[PDB]
């Protein structure tokens, strides 16, 4: 997982 | 003397930071003239985040769906558009603190300052390099998106980075100020990974020159090398190939210290093969690669 | 996530930097309300510098011997006085950009941001710790004197350092904003040396906690230790004794990570005795000691 | 030598 800030 | 990982003074960028809220989502925006720039995923909710269709989410919004807060004041949004992964909100007031500025898309290996911000309020400032794999090793928490990275030249701010996301390895990804990602990344919470990184060879060499300028010389030797033999060693240690362009860029430092570029390459070669053996360079026990030659010249003068 | 050596945003201090010229000597000053603070050696020439009598040099000056430049404007000096090693120039105009501010004298081991300035113009910003021997490892060139160090709390600037000189070891010495030197140093170009430095143990421990917060855990162990046995090891490695005050200050971090303070001391003990063996912590191959526990809590949140 | 900045 990419995690959007 | 002394050599520090130095950031640009951040005040000219502090004057530009605002809060953008859409629905329940709040992040930071950059207010320049009468436009606020921010990451487009501000129009997302948490379950839109696996695979959003941003065009769909945005066609369902109007100007009054967006709240911009500049410290005390609320700014009325009078227009909105999407450019790649950034939202552009046209507001009814030009930022009176707008600096002279440019938008720049930087090359890997270049450095910049990041102003970490939360809810429109600057938290801290630190120096970063764009890694060869187009990530940055930053310090970012929830709410930091829309924080920007920049260089300052004379008194013109060149904005080069806006923060969007964190990869599973703890590194960070974002866009230029036109909303184009650095690297292959996309703004969705899918499985993405950075490519294999490498060490920025020209920067390591520049920092060895900084060391010499500041009196750290234990790592020099009487040897030299050719560009090709050095590059054989560099490939072996996951360093980027050294181009003659790089060698030329190192010209002025070589000239100030009187150490030929390929002589410093021979020193780097033996540092790679032998290690440091308990010694440090400029207070580091690792070979540092987030100073460009221009950073070294600027700080050492 | 991520952990960087982060400085405070510098804009509130940038608004305060001015140029002070006396005769042929130019350095930086800090303009707060209607007073400019600067190092008193601005009233020196280069051959007054081995053993100046500052009272003599100053009684021979008048208000019009001092030129203060704030960007474009010249500020008329209407009074002048000496307080320890700083000059206070009363000017006819209150700084419209004066932040909420305090002057603080910090303890060794505390950290602060430095805004490096030349001719009244900020150059860069970086984070520093006051070393146990009351020097700082800064980055300062000719003309940087009068550059200040500060912390920001909410939106109040606590000024704690003004830069005066460089010792032969490449480290730096200066005063609080009342002009009292940190350490035994004096503002003359005589033979002076820093005392033997030590490593700030509580800060190393705080940074190990930062590492754990950020997922670097290879250095933990199942062991523990007493404060006294740990301190025996620390003395052996030129680390500062760890006080129960320090252990308590580490309370909140211990609580967030669930690692008892003395357990982390056992990890530090084996790091000191074994080294890192080719591994890094938060991108460092050395044990870092310029993050206070409060720095770690602030940045990791 | 100390050096005043």
């Amino acid at each position: 997982x990419a995690v959007l800030x | 003397s002394g050599f520090r990982k130095m950031a640009f003074p951040s005040g000219k960028v502090e004057g530009c930071m605002v809060q953008v809220t859409c629905g329940t989502t709040t992040l930071n925006g950059l207010w320049l003239d009468d436009v606020v720039y921010c990451p487009r995923h501000v129009i997302c909710t948490s379950e839109d985040m696996l695979n959003p269709n941003y065009e769909d989410l945005l066609i369902r919004k109007s100007n009054h769906n967006f709240l911009v807060q500049a410290g005390n004041v609320q700014l009325r949004v009078i227009g909105h558009s999407m450019q790649n992964c950034v939202l552009k909100l046209k507001v009814d007031t030009a930022n009176p603190k707008t600096p002279k500025y440019k938008f720049v898309r930087i090359q890997p290996g270049q450095t910049f300052s990041v102003l970490a911000c939360y809810n429109g309020s600057p938290s801290g400032v630190y120096q970063c390099a764009m890694r060869p794999n187009f990530t940055i090793k930053g310090s970012f928490l929830n709410g930091s998106c829309g924080s920007v990275g920049f260089n300052i030249d004379y008194d013109c701010v060149s904005f080069c980075y806006m923060h969007h996301m964190e990869l599973p390895t703890g590194v960070h990804a974002g866009t230029d100020l036109e909303g184009n990602f650095y690297g292959p990344f996309v703004d969705r919470q899918t499985a993405q990974a950075a490519g294999t990184d490498t060490t920025i060879t020209v920067n390591v060499l520049a920092w060895l020159y900084a060391a010499v300028i500041n009196g750290d010389r234990w790592f020099l030797n009487r040897f030299t090398t050719t560009l090709n033999d050095f590059n054989l060693v560099a490939m072996k240690y996951n360093y980027e190939p050294l181009t003659q362009d790089h060698v030329d860029i190192l010209g002025p430092l070589s000239a100030q210290t009187g150490i030929a570029v390929l002589d410093m390459c021979a020193s780097l070669k033996e540092l790679l093969q032998n290690g440091m053996n308990g010694r440090t360079i400029l207070g580091s026990a690792l070979l540092e690669d987030e100073f460009t030659p221009f950073d070294v010249v600027r700080q050492c003068s």
